[PDB]
C-alpha cells in the first residue's frame, strides 16, 4: 500500500503562481505513476498533469499547457507542480494520485491510490 | 623492460608487440557512482493490450521488444514474497523488516521514451500465466546456436504444456531467428536477471519454475571462479589449499584478479551474480576469456581427478599449454596417489595406531600428504621431469575416453597422455 | 578458513567461492509445528458425476486434476482394514484399539476452495473398480521421460485388464503428456502416498493391487538410505560395522546426515517413506543428491562385491572420484579375500579345531577378518597404494560386464580396473 | 609454410626453442599459507652434469 499527501494548496490572487506538492508514504521503492487531478464545484473530476516514474515523460491538460509544470524527487518520495498564471476556472480541490507501472495515464481510471486533496482557490 | 642489443654489430633492438587494453570493469564499482540500478520500461498501454500485441507479434515475424518488456512488466508486477530475514547487496537495502517484496523491488523504474504494434481480443488472463514463461525461456533458448541443444524450446514447451495442456510454441521454425535479438536490449536483460534474483531467494513459490530460461544468467560470463568451486570440489581440497597449488605466474595473476575482496563473490544472494545482465559490468572480471590459464589449469587437473565437466571444457587460446599442463600433473598426481584415507568411526574405542619403528629408510618415495611444499622438493628430485609413473597415470585418466569434441580439453589431455 | 599470501609481493589474497544454501528439511521437524497433513479436496459434486467427469476427461486430452482427486476420494472413501496392533507416528495415533481404519484416517481432509468439466452417463459402478487403480498407475508411469520404460502402462492396463478382460487405456498416445502434470498437484500426491501407506500395513487387502503405481510413493527421493541397506547386505556385515569401514570425510558427514535419530527410519510403518508426497520435508536429507559420494562409495563398492543393482546406479557429479575410489576398492577387498568361512553344524560333536603351532612366521600377509584397524595398518605397509592383488581383484571383478549404459557406475568401473 | 627458406636451420633452431622451452616449465611456489616457502636443496654434490640446464 501507499499513502498520499497534498500540501501546498491555498487562496491566491487572480493572475498569482502556486505549487502544490504530494508526499508518499509507505512503499516509494517501487514503479508508481504521478498524476494531478481536479474537481469543481459541480464538476467530474479531470485530468491536469501525470509524470511518469524516471522523471521524464509528462503531459499535460489543455486547458493548463504552458502554466503549470510538474516534477519529482523520488529520493524524497515527493511530486511537486508549479501554477502559474492562475484563474478562477483553475478553482477546484487538487488531488494527487498513483497507478503503480512506468508511466503515466491521462484517465483517472488507470490510477490505483488517491490523496484526499487539497482546495485551491482563485 | 630491459635492453637487447644485436651482437654482430650491437646495433639496440626495441622488441615490441600490439597492445590490447581490454580492461575488467567489477560489480562493486558500479554501485560508489550510482546507489541503484534502472529500468527503462514504457508503462503507457494496458495489460490486456500488450497480450494481444506480444501474442500476435509473436505468432508472426514481427514483434517490438519494448512491447514484450512493457507486457512482462505488469505481467510480473504483482508477484511477491515474505522476507525472513533481511536482504541487502552493496549498499542497497532492498528488503526492510518484515515487508514483502516483489520481483521488481530490486532495480527502479524510468519511463522509456512508440511502436504502433498491432492488437487482439479473445485473450483472457489465463495466457498472463505462461506468456512470460515463455519469452524469458527465449532468452535461453537464443543463446545458443547448435542445432540440437536449441532444442531447449522443447522444455520451455514442455514446461508451459505443465501450466496448460493445450500449450504450443506461438513461434514460426524461422522464429530461430526471432528472440536472438532480444539478449540485446538492456532492459530485458535487466527483467530476466532481476527474475532470477528474486526467485533465488523465494526458492518454493507457485512461479518459481519461471526461473527456467532465466538460470543461464547467474554468473553469465564467469566460468572461471565456476572452475575454481569444481577445483575445489573434485580435488577435496579447502580454498586456501588448492590455492598454494598454483605454479604458474599467470594463473596467479587471474586467481589475484577474481579475488578481488569487495565484490560478494561469497554472498548467497547478491546482485554479483548477474553484473553482466544487469549492465554492472561490461567486461566481467571472472570469464575463461580474462582468466584462461586458469580455466584450462583447474579444468585440466579436474579431468586428470575423474571429472566428467571437463570432458567437454573447451581449450584457450594463446596459454602456455606446456607448463601448465606439467602443473596440472603433478597436482593431479599428488591427489590422485595422496588418497589420505583416515579411519573416522571406531567401536571398541581402538583406532588406527601408526607404527613408527619402521626404519629401513624407504626413501625416494612419493610425500604422504597433499603440501605443495614437500611435492615441490620430490619434483626437483625428480628433476622437474614428470616420472613415468605420473605420465602413466595420466594415460590410465584419459585412455577410453570417448566421444570427446574438438578444441576440448578432453581430446586434448586423450591426445596429450594416450600414447 | 586460513590466511593465505601471495609469495611474489606478500599479497593477501581470500579465494572464495558461490554459496548454494540448498538446506535440508527432515520429516520429524514437519510435525512439531502441525500435528497433522491437510489433504485438500473437493466435496460437491457426486461421484456418478466424478465417474463421467474423468472417463469423458480422460478419452479426451483435457481432465481436471480436481476432478481427479475429488473422484478418488469418494472412489476410494469406503475402504477398510482392520488394526491387529496400535499404529502411530510422529505423535499421531491414527488407529486405537481395535476399530477398524480408513485410507483417509492418515490425513485430515479439508475443503478445496471449481472447473466446469463435462459429464457422462452408462457409467456403472464396475468402473469405480479400476478407475482408481488407473488414476494411480498413471503418476507411477508419468515420471519417467524413458520411451520403453514409460511403457509400465501396458502392466497398468495388464493390471487392470486383470480386474475386467475388456479394459483399453481410456487415454489418447499424446496422454503420454497428460498425467505428467498430475505429480505436481500437492493434494494428487497426498492421495498416492496415503494408499501406499494404507495398503503397506493392510498387505493382503483384495484391493492391494492398488499399490501398483503407488509403490514409487515409498522412499521417494531416498536412494542414499537403499545403497546402505544394499551394501549392509552384499557385504553381509552389520550396520555398525559398515559404519566403520567410512573412511573418507565426505561419506562421514553424509553418514551423520541420514542417521539423526528421531526420523523413524527404523519404524516399519511410518510417514517417513512418504516425506515428498505428503510434503512432510521439500529437500530430502536420504537423497543421492546430498549424498553423493555415500551413493557412489557404497554403490560401487557393492559393485565391486559382485553386485548386479550397481551395474546401472549413476555416477553423481562433482565428487573425489579417486579417494572414494580407493576406499571401495581396500573395502571390497578386505570383504573379497576375506570369506571368514566358519563351520556352523557338526555330527559327532566334532568342530574344526585350528591349528596354533603354525609360527613360521606368516607375515606380510593381509589380515585374517574384515576390522578397519588392521585393513588400514596393512593398507599402510602397501605405503597406502593399491597392491597388485587388489587391482587385479577389481579388474576380475568388473570385465566380463556388457550392456553398461554411460554415466553408471558400471560403466565407470569398468573404464577405471579394466585395462 | 613459406617458400624459398632455410627449412633446415629454421627447424634446428624451432627444435632447440621448443625443447628448452617444454623441459624447463620452471614451476615455482606463488601462494604459502603458514609462511612455509619452497627452500631448495644445495647439498647435492654427486656431480649430476651432463643434463641439461
Amino acid at each position: 500500500q501507499v499513502q498520499l499527501v497534498e500540501s501546498g494548496g491555498g487562496l491566491v490572487q487572480a493572475g498569482g503562481s502556486l505549487t502544490l506538492s504530494c508526499v508518499a508514504s509507505g512503499r516509494p521503492f517501487r514503479n508508481y505513476r504521478l498524476g494531478w487531478f481536479r474537481q469543481a464545484p459541480g464538476k467530474e473530476r479531470e485530468f491536469v498533469a501525470a509524470i511518469n516514474w524516471g522523471g521524464v515523460i509528462t503531459n499535460y491538460a489543455d486547458s493548463v499547457k504552458g502554466r503549470f509544470t510538474i516534477s519529482r524527487d523520488d529520493a524524497k518520495n515527493t511530486v511537486y507542480l508549479q501554477m502559474n498564471s492562475l484563474k478562477p476556472e483553475e478553482t477546484a480541490v487538487y488531488y494527487c494520485a498513483a497507478f503503480d507501472s512506468t508511466g503515466s495515464p491521462i484517465v483517472r481510471d488507470n490510477y490505483e491510490y488517491w490523496g484526499q486533496g487539497t482546495q485551491v482557490t482563485v | 623492460s630491459v635492453t637487447v642489443k644485436r651482437i654482430i654489430d650491437n646495433t639496440v633492438i626495441v622488441p615490441k608487440l600490439p597492445a590490447n587494453e581490454d580492461p575488467v570493469e567489477y560489480p562493486a564499482d558500479y554501485f560508489r557512482k550510482s546507489k541503484e540500478i534502472p529500468l527503462y520500461i514504457n508503462t503507457t498501454k494496458s495489460l490486456s493490450d500488450l497480450r494481444g500485441y506480444v501474442y500476435q507479434g509473436l505468432k508472426s515475424g514481427n514483434v517490438s521488444i519494448i512491447h514484450v518488456n512493457s507486457y512482462l512488466y505488469g505481467a510480473l508486477k504483482d508477484i511477491r514474497g515474505k522476507l525472513d530475514k533481511d536482504w541487502s547487496s552493496f549498499g542497497i537495502n532492498i528488503g526492510k523488516a518484515g515487508d514483502t517484496i516483489g520481483i521488481f523491488d530490486l532495480v527502479s523504474l524510468k519511463a522509456l521514451d512508440l511502436p504502433d504494434g498491432v492488437s487482439d481480443a479473445s485473450r483472457t488472463s489465463a495466457d498472463d500465466k505462461w506468456l512470460p514463461l515463455y519469452l524469458l525461456g527465449l532468452y535461453r533458448v537464443g543463446r545458443t546456436q547448435m542445432p540440437e541443444y536449441r532444442k531447449k524450446l522443447m522444455d520451455g514447451l514442455t514446461n508451459q504444456c505443465k501450466m496448460i495442456n493445450e500449450q504450443f510454441e506461438p513461434l514460426v521454425p524461422e522464429g530461430r531467428d526471432i528472440f536472438d535479438v532480444w539478449g540485446n536490449d538492456s532492459n530485458y536483460t535487466k527483467i530476466v536477471a532481476a527474475v532470477d534474483m528474486f526467485f533465488h531467494m523465494f526458492k518454493k513459490h507457485e512461479c518459481a519454475s519461471f526461473r527456467y530460461g532465466t538460470i543461464v544468467s547467474r554468473f553469465k560470463d564467469c566460468a572461471a571462479l565456476a572452475t575454481f568451486g569444481h577445483l575445489c570440489k573434485i580435488t577435496g581440497m579447502s580454498t586456501e589449499d588448492v590455492t598454494t597449488w598454483i605454479l604458474n605466474r599467470e594463473v596467479a595473476d587471474e586467481m589475484v584478479q577474481m579475488m578481488l575482496p569487495g565484490q560478494e563473490i561469497d554472498k548467497a544472494d547478491s546482485y554479483m551474480p548477474y553484473l553482466i545482465d544487469f549492465g554492472l559490468s561490461s567486461k566481467s572480471p571472472y570469464s575463461s576469456v580474462k582468466n584462461p590459464a586458469f580455466h584450462f589449469w583447474g579444468q585440466l587437473t579436474a579431468l586428470l581427478l575423474r571429472s566428467t565437466r571437463a570432458r567437454n571444457a573447451r581449450q584457450p587460446d594463446d596459454i602456455e599449454y606446456t607448463s601448465l599442463t606439467t602443473a596440472g600433473l603433478l597436482y593431479a598426481y599428488a591427489v590422485g596417489s595422496s588418497a589420505d584415507l583416515a579411519q573416522q568411526f571406531c567401536v571398541g574405542d581402538n583406532k588406527y595406531t601408526p607404527d613408527d619403528s619402521t626404519g629401513g629408510l624407504t626413501t625416494n618415495a612419493p610425500p604422504q600428504g597433499r603440501d605443495v611444499v614437500e611435492w615441490l622438493g620430490w619434483f626437483e628430485d625428480q628433476n622437474r621431469k614428470p616420472t613415468p609413473d605420473m605420465m602413466q597415470y595420466a594415460k590410465r585418466a584419459v585412455m577410453s575416453l570417448q566421444g570427446l569434441r574438438e578444441k576440448t580439453i578432453g581430446k586434448y589431455a586423450k591426445s596429450e597422455f594416450d600414447k
